[PDB]
Formats: C-alpha cells, structure tokens, sequence
C-alpha cells in the first residue's frame, strides 16, 4: 500500500515481517512498491499510537531537572501551582484503540491518579506472551 | 506488567 | 530443434492412435484442460509512480 | 458392483473447509493445571502447578503487589458488588452511586457470568479516565 | 566518538547542565517579571 | 529460509506421500486448489519447508511424485488432489519395473531419471535455503529398489553436501507380499548405504501390530499405515517450520544419529498412539510417553532392542511440553536397568522440542492429542534383521533361483556376491562396533 | 502518430494477418464490429497507429488484402474480425498465381500491381507521419513470393525512407508442402536482400516444434501457428502504441539490429510460453522469460541458433519488471553463452523495456535475434535449388511466362554471396 | 536574482525531470496544479520558488524548465499525468519521430527543424528570467536525441547565450551494462561535441545507482523511478544553496570556481549520503562524521570508477540540515589525516564547504527515510580516465570492422568525425593523465 519512507517516523514497527515475508518478496521477484520490506499497510497514524505512553515526550528534555539548585526551587515553587494545570492525552481522533462506551459524559469519579501504561497495555489479561504495542496493533485491527 | 517498587536514590549526605 | 532425428519419436510427430479424452493414453492432463486469460488489470509506470500528494506539509 | 466404485485412495479425504476438527476435545492434562480446583492450603506434597506460583521473572522481580502479601488471587476473585464500593471508598475515588451502578452495569457487561472482579473494575475505570482525558484533548488544544 | 544525551555523564556534560541551567534561569527571570514573547501574545489574544 | 524438497519413489513413495500432503495441507491450512481457505490467510510464513508460492497465493508443494507405471500417478493426477500439485513434477513412465532391480536400475531408470533429475534441479534453483532431500522410497522390489539408489547416485554426484534423509518400508521378518524381495532389497542397500546420509527404517508387519494393539483398528489397510508415516514425518520436520525450544536442523538431526559411515541405519517410532476411547481414561504426560517409546511392543520396525544396544537416541517432542519433565523422564530411562547403552556413548540423546501441537487427521483413527514423541532409535538389534535377510539371500542364491531375469536384464551376474559380501561386512562392522 | 501500414499478400499472408488483426485487436479492446469496448485510456491513446476515425466511432484497420484469387480473402471476411476491414481495401486478382514466381511477378501479378498501389498510395497519404510499411508473405508461393516483391520493390521506389519490413514464411527444412519452393524462395531472396529493411523468417516447421515441445497442443493446427507469429507481430511494435520505460521502435530496431545492409534476415521468438497446465504454476520472472527466449527450443525460425553466433540481439519486454534485473541477466546469459556471440560487438544485446503487455498475461518478451546461423535455410534452399537446376525441371512454365535461365543463374548466385557474407561473421577474428 | 532554466533532453533527461520537479513541488510545498495550498502559506520567507518557478500573475507557479524529445510517447506521458497543469503545455516540446539511438539523425536531420522552435523557447523564458545563473541540461549519453540534439543544442546555446553556466547531468553507460548496441559512438561523438562546449559535466552510472540501491536502500530490484529519485536529491542538494538559507552558500559561480582547476576537466563524481532506508535508518545517529566517511567509501560513488585508483584534484562538500562547520571541520580533518585518500600536490587545501540548513524532503512513494542530516560529494579525481579508456576501447573493438557506420554515413555526417572524435578523447586522456602526474 503506502511505503515506509512517507508513514514511519520513529524506531518501532507495529507491523514487523520477521525475516520470512522477505524471502517471499525475493522469491516471487517483487518490486519495492508490492515488497514487505519497503511498503507496508499501517498508517501514519498508528506509527504515532505505537507508543506505550499515551502521553507526550517534551521533545528535548530538562536534562538535569533534579541535581540542580534551580531545579529545586522549581520543584518546589510550582508544586502547588500545576494541579490545576491538564495533561496531554493524546487524540481522540487518533486513538481507535479505546474500548465504545456511550454514555462518557455525565458519569464522573473525582479521586484517581492516571496510570502511565496505557489502558490497553493493562487489560490485556482478558484478551486469552508479553503484551507490547506491536500485538496491540495486531489485535486492535485486521 | 504490573509496576515495580522506585529505585531509592540513597540520600546519604543531606543538606 | 532443427534436425534432432529423436523428434520423430517424441510424442510429437508420431503416428498414435488417438482414443478419447477421458482415457489416460496420451496427453489428457492438458486436453482435458483449457489455455487461461486471467485478467490483471495494468497502468503505465508513471501514472502509479508518479501521484498526487494531498496536502503534504513540508 | 454391489458396492460402489470407490478405488481405496480416496479414502484420503480429509481437507480444510471440511468437518472442521478444531474444537472437539484435546486428550491429555495440560502442564498448567488451569482446569483442574485450584488448593487453598496446597499440600506439602503435590507439586503439580494449579496455575499458581509465577515465572522466573515473578519471583525474581516480584511487584510490590507481590511483596508483603496480595497475589493474583485476590485481585480475580469474584467479590461482592459493596465490597467493591467500600475498597475503592476507602482508596478514595469518591464516586456516587449513580456513577459506581453505571461503571458496574458496564463491568458486567464485559465480564461474562456477573462476577466483575476488583481488577476487571480497575480496568473499566482505567477506560473511563482515558476516554475522559481524551475527549478533553479533542475539545481542547494541547497545552 | 560516539556523542549522548547531557543528561548521560559520558562527556561534556558537566558544563551542558551549567549552560541549560543559565539559560533556564534566564527563562525564568523572563517568566516572572513577564517580558516573554508567549506571554505577551496571549495576553494580547486575551485582551 | 528453510526449504526441503520431498522426491516420492514408487507405488508405497507415491501413496505414503499422498498420505504425507494431505497431512501438510490439513496442517498449513491450504486448500486442494492452492488457495488459503475464506481468505483468512497473523502472518503465518510457516509453509516454507514445502510450499512454494507462484503469483496468485498459489501455494504449490515442493514434491517430486516419480514412478515407472501410470496407475498410481495417474490416480494421483485424477482424485481430489489434482489441482495441488505441479503436473510435470508429477513424472510417470510407460512401462513398470515389476519387481526387478534390473529393470529398474539399468533399463527403464536411465530413460526418466534425466527429467526427474532436470526438475529436482529446478527446484533446487526455486528454493534458496535448501536443508535437505526427503526421499520417501521402499526398499520392495522395482522402482523403490532401482531408480531410488539410482536417484541418490545422480543426486549424490551432484549436490553432495547436502543432506539426503532416505525413509524406506523395509520388508517384514515373515509377512512380505513380492518373493524376489530379499534379492531387490540386498541389491538396494548395496548402492543406496554409501550415497545415502541417513536411511530410517519402516516396518509393516510392526506398524499392523501397534494398530492392532494400540488405537481400535481390526482391520488396518495401507491408508491408516501411511497416515502413521505422515505423521512421523510431521514430527520429523516440525522443527523447520515451527518455533519455540530445541529446535534440529536437517545437519543437527543427521550428524548426530550417525556414529560411523557405515551405521547410518535407525528406527523411527512414535507413541503417543491412542485413539479417543483410550485416550479419555488416561492422562499423557511426557515422562510416560517417554517410557512408551522405549517399550518392544510399542516399535515401528519388528526388531525388539533386548538383543541389542542403543547407540544414540534422537527425543522429538512436540506440543505442550517443558523441558524440566523430559529432563527427569530422560534421566530415569536411563538409570533404568532394562535398557543397555553402548559403553563407547555415555551421552547418547538428541532432544528437541517444538512448541506445535499435533494436528489430528479429520475422520482419521488418532485423536486429539496435546503431545507428541518422536523415537529415532540407532539399536544395534537392526543386525538380526540384516542377517535374516542375508539368510534368504543365501538360500535364494544358493540354487541360483530368480537369477534368470536380471541376467536377461543388461546386469551383470557377481555383483549379487558382491551385494552380498558388502552385507556381510556391514553385519561384521554391527558386531565390531556393538561390543 | 507514427504510422504503419500492413500489407497482407498470398492465402499464409492474409491467413496470418487476418490473426494479427484480431490480436490487436482485442489487445486495444475493439469488438468485431468496429466500436471500442474497452476500459482503459492507453488503450485508445495511440489507437492512430493501426486504425484509422469512422463517423460513428468505428475504428478501421490501416491494412491492404492482397490475392491473385478471391478465396482466403472472403474466407477471412466470413469469420470473425472480418466485418471491421473496409471493403476498398479487399484488391484480388482472376487467376491466381499457381504458387509460380513468374505468373506473381511479371505476368498475372504485374496487372493488379497498379490497383494495389493506388490502394497503398491512398492509405499512405491518410496518414502524418508513416513510419512504416509492413508486410506478411509466403516466400515458397506465387502471390506472397512474387507479387509481394513486386510491391516491396515498388513502395521502395515510391518511399525511400520509411521502414519497410517483412515478416515472411521461408521454407521448413523438413516436411514439403510444395515441391517449386526452391524457385520461389531463391527468386524471392534476391530481392529480399536489396529491398526491404528487416525481414524476420518464420518457419512453420518450427512453430510445430514450440506447439509440441513447449506448448504441448497435440494437434495444433494454422490458427495456433498464425496466433504466435500474430503475438510476435503484436510484440515488435509494442513501443509505438504503448507508452511506459525505455522504449524502441522499428528504427530504433533496425539501428541496433543490423551492423551491414545485407544483414536483416532476423530469427524471431515470443518467450512467455506455457503449457495448458502449467498457466497457474508458473511464476512469470524476468530470469525465466529470459531462459525461455534463450533457449534454443524457441525459435520460430527453424535454423539451429546455437551452430554459429549471436551478432546482435534484440529484448523487446513487456510489463513491470526491475530495468536491474533485466540487465543483469542479459549480461549474464551473454557472459555465460559467450561462445555464442561475436566478439567484435561489446554487449551486441539491446534491451527495451514497455509497461504493457498483451491483455491476460502480467509480463511478456519478443525475442528478435540477428545471427549467423540464418545462413543455414540459403544453405540447403540454395542446394535443393541447384539439384532441381542441374536437370531444369519444372522449369518450363517460368520460362512460357516470360523468362530468362541468367535471372535464376544470378539469384542463385546473389543467394551464395548473402551465405559467404554470413559465413564472412560465424567465425570472424578481432585482432 | 539567481534564475536557473532547466533543458530536459531525451527520455531519460525528460524522466529525471519528472522526478526533479516532484521533488522541487514537494519541498517548496506547491501541488501539482501550480497552486500554493492558500491557507498555510501565510508564512513568508524561502526566496526559492523566485529561483526555480515564476509568478503566472495570479497564484500559479509554472517551473523554469523545457522538456524535448523527438518521440510523443514521454513527453504525452508527462501531458496526461498529474503533472500536466503544472507545466506550461508548450514546453513540454515534442517532434514527429525519433532519432532512434543515431547521432547522425539527432544532429543533422531531425534536430534542424525543431531546435529553432526550442530555442524560440529558450529565448522566451530567458526573456521572463532577469538575472539567470544559467542552464542545467539533462540527458543520456546513450544516443539519439539525448546525444545528437544535445550535443547542437548545446552548440547554438553556447553561441547564441555565451559566458553562462552550462551544468551537465548526463548518463553514461556502465563498463558491462548497457541497453544499446550503438552506444559506444553515441558517447564518443557526443562527449566530441560537449568537452568544449559546456561548463562542468556530472555523470551518473546505472550500474553504480544500482549497486548503490542493492547494498544500502536494500532494494534488490529497483527501477528507472528509484535511480530517478536518487539523481533528483543530487540535484536537489546541489541547487538547495540557490533557494534555502543556510551557513555558507555555495552557488554555481563558486562552484565551478572551486571545483574546476583546468577548462577541460570539468568531470567531477557524484556521490549522495545517507542513503540509508526507513528500518535500519533510525538505529543509528547519523554523524557529520559518518556521512562524510560514507561518501568517501569508494564504493559509495555513483560513477563506477575506485578512487584509490588515482587521485582527488578537488571535493565540494554540499551538507544538508542541522550541520555545524564545527564538527563539518572535524571531519574534514579526520578525512585529510587518513591516508587512503591521496590528493593531488599541487592543492594543498582541496575542499569547498558549502552548508545549507534544509533538511531533504522525503518523497511520498520512495526508498529514502527521512533525515535530519545529508551530504553530497561532488569530487574531482583522475579516476574517471577509466571510464574513458574503456569506451575508447569498446568504440575501438567496433570502428576496427566499420560496424554501424553506414546509418550515420547515409543521415548526414561522414566517416572523418570518428576519428575525429577519438582522437579529441585520447586527448583528454593524455591531459588527464598530465594532470594526475
Ligand atoms: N507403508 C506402505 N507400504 C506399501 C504401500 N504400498 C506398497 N507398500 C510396500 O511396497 C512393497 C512393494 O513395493 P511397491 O511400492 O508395491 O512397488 P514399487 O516401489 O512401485 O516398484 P514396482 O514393483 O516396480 O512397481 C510391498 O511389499 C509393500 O509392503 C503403502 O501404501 N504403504
Ligand atoms: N538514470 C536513468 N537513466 C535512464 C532513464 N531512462 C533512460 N535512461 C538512459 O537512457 C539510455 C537509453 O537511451 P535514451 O536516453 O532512452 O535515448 P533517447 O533519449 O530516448 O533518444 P532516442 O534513442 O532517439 O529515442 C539508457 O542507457 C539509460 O541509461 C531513467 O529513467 N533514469
Ligand atoms: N503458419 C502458416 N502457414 C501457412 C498458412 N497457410 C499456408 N501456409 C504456408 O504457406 C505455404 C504455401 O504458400 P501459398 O499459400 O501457396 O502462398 P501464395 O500462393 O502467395 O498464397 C505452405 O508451405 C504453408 O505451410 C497458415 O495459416 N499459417
Ligand atoms: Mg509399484
Ligand atoms: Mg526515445
């Protein structure tokens, strides 16, 4: 279908060959537009939900952030100041991954800390290897 | 999966 | 295969006599068949080499 | 023939699309004995795996959960419906029982038989908060 | 050779955390006496 | 990676190799017209050691059916399997070698063995992995006996390295259906023992006893015998196709049967051998199957291993099983008593384990099964069953009966003492190396 | 818009032209009435290049039907495809020919040369740019053998520039089927080797052995032997009608096919070839098409390519394929048969690769191959020739229609230097 | 300002074209109808599309190029594609028939009554232009009208236009691969013709483009769209100073200025890095370092011919992206202490240093993962007397029994311009051979 050079962007495949569909690619003398290799079926959209965050990397970091004077005092100036601050949680459009529920709106529950792992990552006790997001693609579609 | 127990930075020396 | 004198008695050009298809003497794995015309359906190169890219921001 | 024509190959029949062999009944015990009653008090003899104990990577690097106590039992046992409530009460969710019946009713709706474990309900209020912090990020920018 | 994150104590990474931290607390003065460009276009956004 | 390519001679090679694709396929998922069933087609890639795949998922087998009459073939060619296989991999002659060596080593062989040589060629090319050649022939008379060791010296002079697996049916001590069997199989081993890598024996009258004894089966016919053969082929070669422990390669599965040149001969058994009636009463765990492969009446060669020594062992499990109990099973056959080790081989087992199940054969015999074990046993006990029949060899050739046919035939009358004496020798070299 | 205009002449001629016409036919996509049923655009893209515009959207073929006697010619008419030929273009003589060199080309044959040109001349004129004249013959006949040279000779007089060439059925070494094919052929090659551009020389005794061997068939009969010279008609002129990768047309060919003029007697050959069985098994690869055309056992000529050499060669490839692939294994089979090719000439093997090929098939080839060993058919035509001279039999007729023995004496001998030429090559020297 | 016109000659030239411009479109952000997308244009800067495109008045921006070829069949595949609104539809100037691989048809007969309408054209778009840098002609050696038309347009441009830069992008047959038989005098008569007429000459192989996508794309059967798209990044990264800000500049005054050290050795190798795909692209860090030593890997040149097998005259250093001089000098030093690679004695310092800040933009459809960080060697050395030597040696195994000849003899030129020509190439040998020494 599409390529990997316009759909990847990062390190990790969701949809990896596993060193066989490329001898079948060799075999059968296909040209890199029908070649597992060089084109895939993915999406640019699951490249950026493969990973296992559901938040968002600051794209470069505070490198020090804890042995620094200065990073103290901001540790412990705006402790109190960033509760009322949101996070990032991804996009609704982009995640087709989160289980249908209807109603969404009007039922709240005030006290929870998010957990880091995604919700899928978590419950894939019900779903009868290590759970990684290259098996959630390939549960999650296809 | 489930979530391991910190990694305790042993403060030895305080200020 | 030009001269080659065996070609005179490879199954072609010889005289056999012919029975009917649904008798295993000659070649009924190929008559009892027929010759394909399986439709693929193709474009040149530059028309699926060459495409539109929508939006595409640099 | 009396009989009919059948020339004895073709009693080589079997192909796919046909009868389907995949679930009649696999004889033999499995080496995890997840079908067989699992022992509250195992004996001091008996070593024959009822799905309990963990792997290498369990026991060598337990989670905290596993530590001082609480394994896999008690987070799947079936639990009643208000002992859910007060555990997570006491935690300190704060839910009233309009939402706790709503987060029950579609717990129950995932997990076949009732039961609805304390886990099973973890992970439906994992569900909720993200499709909740999700929508916030869709009608929201991203600050 | 190979080079890393600052946040790796592998190289130059002693005086890359003082340089971060000079320009993190010259960010800062910016932040509280209010000079900052987003600061400013926000306000103007808002007003 | 992993190729093999299947070469099946003869009446039993062609039948038995019927038996063997029908298996594959039922396994692999693959319908008889190639295609992948509702097109459901994650990413299994698990067909490679014996499926092709041409243009439109057309998985083609790797499989050389050859033969010297139309019937068999020709059957082959007609039944529910005709639109699997590759018509001109699927070689006939004109005229069947009819029980005589002669005839199929020296008149009819060297008229067809060019063309089935060329497609083995082809093949070869295809392929880009290649491990080894399976090569599903019967000892018997005719083709099995003839155009198979002229196979492997025409295969042998050209590829050589590579490894040349050799099952054959090898005929009973009293129930054989051809009388100049003895003749066409001493003539067989005679040419077949110094190209061939490593040559599994098979034993008819031993597979009618464990169906007898085993399964429920009063009446075994040829079909339920070279369903038992397909699937000690599939245990044979699951380690190509499917992942998990231990896996043997064809190199790591040859070299290791193998002591010396010569010895290259073992037996292949499989006890897990149940059907469902008797497998509902029981529980299979893998230290008493592992005892069942080891017990006379649970063999697939009618040779008990009490007169004898067991020189290596090869343990292929398969299914459901952890390699802690096949340790302890391992152990305690050998500290039993009844079994005897040859001194010269302290360690003598070669195991590994594949992660697979079993695939049961719909409206078959067998049952569902979650384990499986794969016997290759190299007794020395096998030396009894050579001089028996050296025995009808000498009491054949004693009054110069059935020598007037392969006389007739363009051979030549002293290699039968030579076959002789090489069998001899190969009896010799057992009671050399057994001591 | 390079034009070409088919000619078809004698009953092999019209027989096999009336099976090309159908196979570009329904390779454009255009049913037996004259409309386009088709689905694609590069279809009837370059459909100028064999047909011309109708009123109502009939395509008419750019083609000329010549015979000495109404017969083939009303046959190909009765049967399919033969609706769409316009029937101005339908020129036949009252006679016939008697399959006699001299009633084709200076008695019978000369009469109706003027209505053929004239039809010629107004189909030639209907074009824009004409790149060429091509035309299908039956050298061992009377209306092909002779009239047909009479119409080479003369539309090389009227244009001499564009390509003109013959597809031609030389004689078979083995079989017969008439016994003054050594006239026919000796006196059709004399003006074969001066006036035309490129003559390709199939052979029917060959086509029955690709039909056996490669084709399997049993019995294959005149349509299947025409519907392979047909796919090879279709093959050579690919590039000019269908766009795609690097291209080459019947210049660019002739360019890189013959070193000398007196060198464009070509062995042709169309590779992919499957059997009835083998369609949907055979996995279609570049290295296999190239096998198949190298081998020996698919040439349509019935000369033995392998008893001398290679002096250039030809690809013609049709479909998507890798342009590496292509080049590395025709490298490689020249680097493997290197005894089979002369030395003089680096890399004698032009490759030409078009992105269509022939509706129901996913890749195809049109082998075209300049060699020695073409000297082989003058060789024995010229010694069944001088064994029917030396005692002058059926001879009397070419003489009561008007002439001379020194016209046979000189083909004969034109025949013999065309052979020397090419043995000049089978096994030339460098330095 | 710094206008470039783009003369695609030939097939092969007119193919490169399209790739050239798909990739000009899609790093300037323009669809291929010529329209900007009219909402996130707001962003101003990038002077690039006044360098490579022109205003229509309104909003559409038709490129600065002429596509000819004697044959309708490419230039009708350019008019029918999606590129089709984007060109101005009579540049893309197409003939009746072909020259048909022949230098004779391509220079004597058909050329002369076409090559006034394409520099009718010429002189149109250098009327529209106010300041232009100069012409890059793209074609193929191979023959015909990439050879023949070249060659007597290059001719009349350089009498015509005078003291411009001519830049060269040709293709030359590989020593084992080529697709005609004519071929070998195509490239004599054509490199007869344009030693003299034209500033400095790239020349890409086939054979090298494909050893290149075997080892490193890992492309085992690429195509003429895959070469395409590698010579397009060429291209595009030695034009990017011309249209993209960056640290130091280098346009195509400089550039023959520092990599042209006598008027007849205007030959350099091309050789583009990283060329690394999508899946073994982005486990590693991609240094300044490492991609300045793949280009110096001999076998990463696109030319086929080994370095080590003569010696470098002058290398032009063409960084793309996030490239600092600092760690650009500390390669160039690791570069210069290294001992495999011998520079000539009298050039003491031998590297030009030009650093643009735009990363290249991955095409949609190809084999070249997204990089922040590129490189384009465009060295000088005396390796490509090989190359020669063997042409000269495949056209002298063929003019020894005058094979061919009677095609160029009967459309025009005689006998004498092949000696002609091989002597002006033994020349160049022997020079180059002066120049090494
Ligand atoms: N296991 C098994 N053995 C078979 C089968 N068919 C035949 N045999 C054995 O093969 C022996 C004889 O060899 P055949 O296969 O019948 O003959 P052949 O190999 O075709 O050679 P020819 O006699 O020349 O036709 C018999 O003694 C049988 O024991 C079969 O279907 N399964
Ligand atoms: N790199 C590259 N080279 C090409 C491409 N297309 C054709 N070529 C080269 O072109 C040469 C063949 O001659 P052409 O350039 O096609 O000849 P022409 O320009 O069409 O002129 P005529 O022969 O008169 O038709 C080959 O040697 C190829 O190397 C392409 O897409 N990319
Ligand atoms: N391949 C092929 N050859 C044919 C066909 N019809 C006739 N021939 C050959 O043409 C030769 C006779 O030529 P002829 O028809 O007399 O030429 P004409 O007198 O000009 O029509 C015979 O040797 C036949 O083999 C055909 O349909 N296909
Ligand atoms: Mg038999
Ligand atoms: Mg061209």
């Amino acid at each position: 279908r599409a390529q990997l050079a316009a759909v990847k962007e990062g390190l990790y495949h969701p949809s990896l060959p596993t060193f066989r569909r490329m001898d079948m690619d060799t075999a059968a003398h296909r040209l890199p537009d029908e070649h597992c290799r060089t084109t895939t079926g993915v999406g640019p959209a699951d490249f950026q939900n493969a990973t296992a965050t559901y938040f968002q990397p600051p794209a470069n970091t505070y490198n020090g952030a804890n042995i620094t004077d200065t990073g103290r005092l901001l540790r412990e100036t705006m402790k109190d100041d960033v509760k009322s601050l949101r996070l990032d949680w991804a996009k609704a459009k982009d995640i087709k991954e989160l289980p249908q529920i209807k109603n969404t709106g009007q039922l709240r529950f005030s006290g929870y800390a998010v957990r880091y792992q995604k919700p899928a990552i978590s419950g894939s006790w019900r779903y009868t290897q290590r759970p990684v997001p290259a098996n959630i693609y390939s549960r999650y579609r296809d | 999966i489930q979530e391991r127990a910190r990694i305790k930075p042993r403060q030895s020396y305080p200020r | 295969a030009h001269g080659d004198p065996q070609k005179w008695n490879l199954p072609g050009w010889r005289i056999e006599q012919r029975y009917a298809g649904n008798v295993l003497i000659g070649n009924w794995s190929e008559e009892r068949q027929k010759f394909g015309r399986g439709g693929e359906k193709h474009t040149s190169t530059h028309r699926m080499d060459y495409l539109n890219n929508r939006n595409f921001a640099p | 023939a009396i009989g009919g024509h059948r020339t004895s190959a073709q009693m080589i029949n079997a192909v796919v699309g046909g009868v389907s062999t995949k679930g009649y009944r696999t004889y033999g015990v499995p080496t995890v004995r997840s079908d067989i009653a699992a022992p509250r008090t195992k004996r001091i003899s008996d070593t024959k795996n009822y799905g309990d104990e963990s792997d290498a990577f369990g026991l060598i690097n337990p989670s905290m959960y596993s530590n001082k106590g609480i394994y896999e039992k008690d987070f799947f046992q079936p639990r009643e419906p208000e002992q859910i409530k007060g555990i997570f009460s006491d935690i300190g969710v704060e839910m009233d029982p309009e939402t706790f019946h709503k987060l029950w009713s579609v717990a129950t709706s995932r997990s076949d038989q009732g039961q609805v474990s304390v886990e099973s309900f973890r992970n439906v209020l994992d569900e909720v908060q993200a499709l909740q912090l999700a929508d916030e990020a869709q009608n929201l920018g991203r600050p | 050779v190979r080079s890393y994150n600052p946040s790796v104590r592998v190289g130059n990474w002693n005086e890359d955390t003082c340089l971060e931290e000079d320009m993190v607390k010259d960010f800062l003065e910016k932040k509280e006496k209010g000079e900052l460009l987003i600061q400013k276009a926000s306000n103007l956004r808002s007003t | 990676m992993r190729e093999c390519i299947s070469i099946h001679v003869g009446q039993a090679g062609v039948q038995i190799g019927n038996a063997c694709w029908e298996l594959y396929c039922l396994e692999h998922g693959i319908q008889p017209d190639g295609q992948m069933p509702s097109d459901k087609t994650g990413g299994d890639d698990s067909f490679n050691t014996f499926f092709s795949e041409t243009g439109a998922g057309k998985h083609v087998p790797r499989a050389v059916f050859v033969d010297l009459e139309p019937t068999v073939v020709d059957e082959v060619r007609t039944g529910t399997y005709r639109q699997l296989f590759h018509p001109e991999q699927l070689i006939t002659g004109k005229e069947d070698a009819a029980n005589n060596y002669a005839r199929g080593h020296y008149t009819i062989g060297k008229e067809i063995v060019d063309l089935v040589l060329d497609r083995i060629r082809k093949l070869a090319d295809q392929c880009t992995g290649l491990q080894g050649f399976l090569i599903f022939h019967s000892f018997g008379g005719g083709t099995g006996s003839g155009f198979a060791s002229l196979l492997m010296e025409r295969l042998s002079v050209d590829y050589g390295k590579k490894s040349k697996l050799e099952f054959a049916i090898y005929p009973a001590p009293q129930i054989s259906t051809a009388v100049v069997e003895p003749y066409n199989t001493i003539l067989t081993t005679h040419t077949t023992l110094e190209h061939s890598d490593c040559a599994f024996m098979v034993d008819n009258e031993a597979i009618y006893d464990i169906c007898r004894r085993n399964l429920d089966i009063e009446r075994p016919t040829y079909t339920n015998l070279n369903r038992l053969i397909a699937q000690i082929v599939s245990s044979i070669t699951a380690s190509l196709r499917f992942d998990g422990a231990l896996n043997v390669d064809l190199t790591e599965f040859q070299t290791n049967l193998v002591p010396y040149p010569r010895i290259h001969f073992p037996l292949a058994t499989y006890a897990p051998v149940i059907s469902a009636e008797k497998a509902y009463h029981e529980q299979l765990s893998v230290a008493e199957i592992t005892n069942a492969c080891f017990e006379p009446a649970n063999q697939m060669v009618k040779c008990d291993p009490r007169h004898g020594k067991y020189m290596a062992c090869c343990m292929l499990y398969r299914g459901d099983v952890v390699p802690k109990d096949v340790n302890a099973a391992i152990a305690t056959i050998k500290t039993k008593r009844t079994i005897q080790f040859v001194d010269w081989c302290p360690t003598g087992f070669k195991v590994g384990i594949n992660y697979q199940p079993p695939t049961v054969v719909p409206g078959g015999d067998l049952a569902k099964v979650q384990r499986a074990v794969c016997m290759l046993s190299n007794t020395t006990a096998i030396a009894e069953a050579w001089a028996r029949l050296d025995h009808k060899f000498d009491l054949m050739y004693a009054k110069r009966a059935f020598v007037h046919w392969y006389v007739g035939e363009g051979m030549e009358e002293g290699e039968f003492s030579e076959a002789r004496e090489d069998l001899a020798a190969l009896e010799k070299d057992y009671e050399e190396v057994g001591v | 818009m390079r034009e070409i205009v088919h000619m078809q002449a004698g009953q092999c001629g019209n027989q096999i032209g009336a099976k090309f016409w159908e196979v570009i036919s329904d390779e454009h996509g255009i049913d037996p009435t004259g409309t386009y049923h088709g689905d694609s655009d590069l279809q009837l893209e370059r459909i100028n290049v064999y047909y011309n515009e109708a009123t109502g959207g009939k395509y008419v073929p750019r083609a000329v039907l010549v015979d000495l006697e109404p017969g083939t010619m009303d046959s190909v008419r009765s049967g399919p495809f033969g609706q769409i030929f316009r029937p101005d273009n339908f020129v036949f003589g009252q006679s016939g020919a008697g399959n006699n060199w001299a009633k084709g080309h200076y008695t019978e044959g000369a009469e109706l040369v003027d209505s053929v040109l004239d039809v010629v001349r107004k189909e030639a004129e209907s074009c824009d740019c004409l790149q060429g004249f091509q035309l299908t013959h039956s050298l061992g006949g009377g209306t092909g053998s002779g009239m047909g040279t009479l119409l080479i000779s003369k539309i090389r007089e009227e244009y001499p520039d564009r390509i003109m060439n013959t597809f031609s059925v030389v004689p078979s070494p083995k079989v017969s089927d008439t016994v003054v094919e050594p006239y026919n052929a000796t006196l059709s090659v004399h003006q074969l080797v001066e006036n035309t551009d490129e003559t390709y020389c199939i052979d029917n005794e060959a086509l029955y052995d690709i039909c056996f061997r490669t084709l399997k068939l049993t019995t294959p009969t005149y349509g299947d032997l025409n519907h392979l010279v047909s796919a090879t008609m279709s093959g050579v002129t690919t590039c000019l009608r269908f766009p795609g990768q690097l291209n080459a047309d019947l210049r660019k060919l002739a360019v890189n096919m013959v070193p000398f003029p007196r060198l464009h007697f070509f062995m042709p050959g169309f590779a992919p070839l499957t059997s009835r069985g083998s369609q949907q098994y055979r996995a279609l690869t570049v290295p296999e098409l190239t096998q198949q055309m190298f081998d020996a056992k698919n040439m349509m000529a019935a000369c033995d390519p392998r008893h001398g050499r290679y002096l250039t060669v030809a690809a013609i490839f049709r479909g998507r394929m890798s342009m590496k692939e292509v080049d590395e294994q025709m490298l490689n089979v020249q680097n493997k048969n290197s005894s089979y090719f002369v030395e003089w000439i680096p890399n004698n093997v032009k490759t030409a690769v078009c992105d269509i090929p022939p509706r129901g098939l996913k890749m195809s080839a049109t082998f075209i191959g300049n060699s020695t060993a073409i000297q082989e058919l003058f060789k024995r035509i010229s010694e069944q020739f001088t064994a029917m001279f030396r005692r002058k039999a059926f001879l009397h007729w070419y003489t009561g229609e008007g002439m001379d023995e020194m016209e046979f004496t000189e083909a004969e001998s034109n025949m013999n230097d065309l052979v020397s030429e090419y043995q000049q090559y089978q096994d030339a020297t460098a330095e």
